[PDB]
């Protein structure tokens, strides 16, 4: 894929757990079909671009809720849709702090 | 005096006259207004810069001429800590409607050591360098805007 998802929305739903939505067109992308997404979140804290953690998710999703975070903390959010060939350019990254 | 968390300086709401003023309209990329975005070069300010854009760059002439002597007023403060932006201008879109930061007014801030005991001086010292309003809005940075 040379086409990468666009956040839509970053929301805490806890002192934990994040919200993120996004949206992924596959004609961008020629319909290439697409294995998944990664979504990427490290704290605020950190401009260091090897502190990402990484959640996959399955290409159906839309959304999907990051967990196990530290309260009252700000991530930094960013994800790429990948398939067998790779991975895609990294989306507008967001901003967003836990409860 | 320092500031707490929540408190802003002037104590009015941020779109107000005595404040910064109204907002004018998201400035994006592709636009006219964007061209009055220059990007801040100084070397004693450090930018986060965690969209590889130069984005949190990107500000108004005001917000430049505040940032910058914020910028001295900070290393001047606590020897080798320094002023960092975590956002300047922004198109990653997780401010508010009608956010300052749209339209290149606006920067949230930290110093370089991230120690958050610093934060409520570091906002009054933006107050002293003449942002037209600053807010400890979040636990974790300082927002400070200007007019217009
Ligand atoms: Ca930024
Ligand atoms: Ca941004
Ligand atoms: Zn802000």
């Amino acid at each position: 894929p040379i086409t990468g998802p666009h956040i839509a929305y970053t929301e805490a739903v806890s002192d934990t757990q994040i919200m993120l939505k996004w949206t992924y067109i596959p004609s961008s992308n020629n319909n290439t079909p697409i294995q998944g997404f990664y979504i990427y979140y490290r704290p605020t804290d950190s401009d260091n671009d090897s502190d990402y953690k990484r959640d996959v998710v399955e290409g159906s999703k839309q959304w999907h809720m990051i967990g196990h975070l530290q309260p009252e903390t700000s991530y930094d959010i960013k994800m790429q849709c990948f398939n067998e060939g790779g991975e895609s350019e990294f989306s507008n990254v967001m901003i967003c702090e836990t409860k | 005096t320092p500031l707490a968390y929540k408190q802003f300086i002037p104590n009015v709401a941020e779109k107000t006259l005595g404040a910064s003023g109204r907002y004018e309209g998201k400035i994006t990329r592709n636009s006219e207004r964007f061209k009055e975005l220059t990007p801040n070069y100084n070397p004693d300010i450090i930018f986060k810069d965690e969209e590889n854009t130069g984005a949190d760059r990107l500000m108004t002439q005001r917000c430049k001429d505040k940032l910058n002597a914020l910028a001295i007023s900070v290393m001047n403060q606590w020897p080798g800590v320094k002023l960092r932006v975590t956002e300047g201008w922004d198109e990653d879109g997780h401010h508010s409607e009608e956010s300052l930061h749209y339209e290149g007014r606006a920067v949230d801030i930290t110093t370089s050591d991230r120690d958050r005991s610093k934060y409520g001086m570091l906002a009054r010292l933006a107050v002293e360098a003449g942002f037209d309003w600053v807010y400890y809005e979040s636990k974790a940075h300082i927002h400070c805007s200007v007019k217009a």
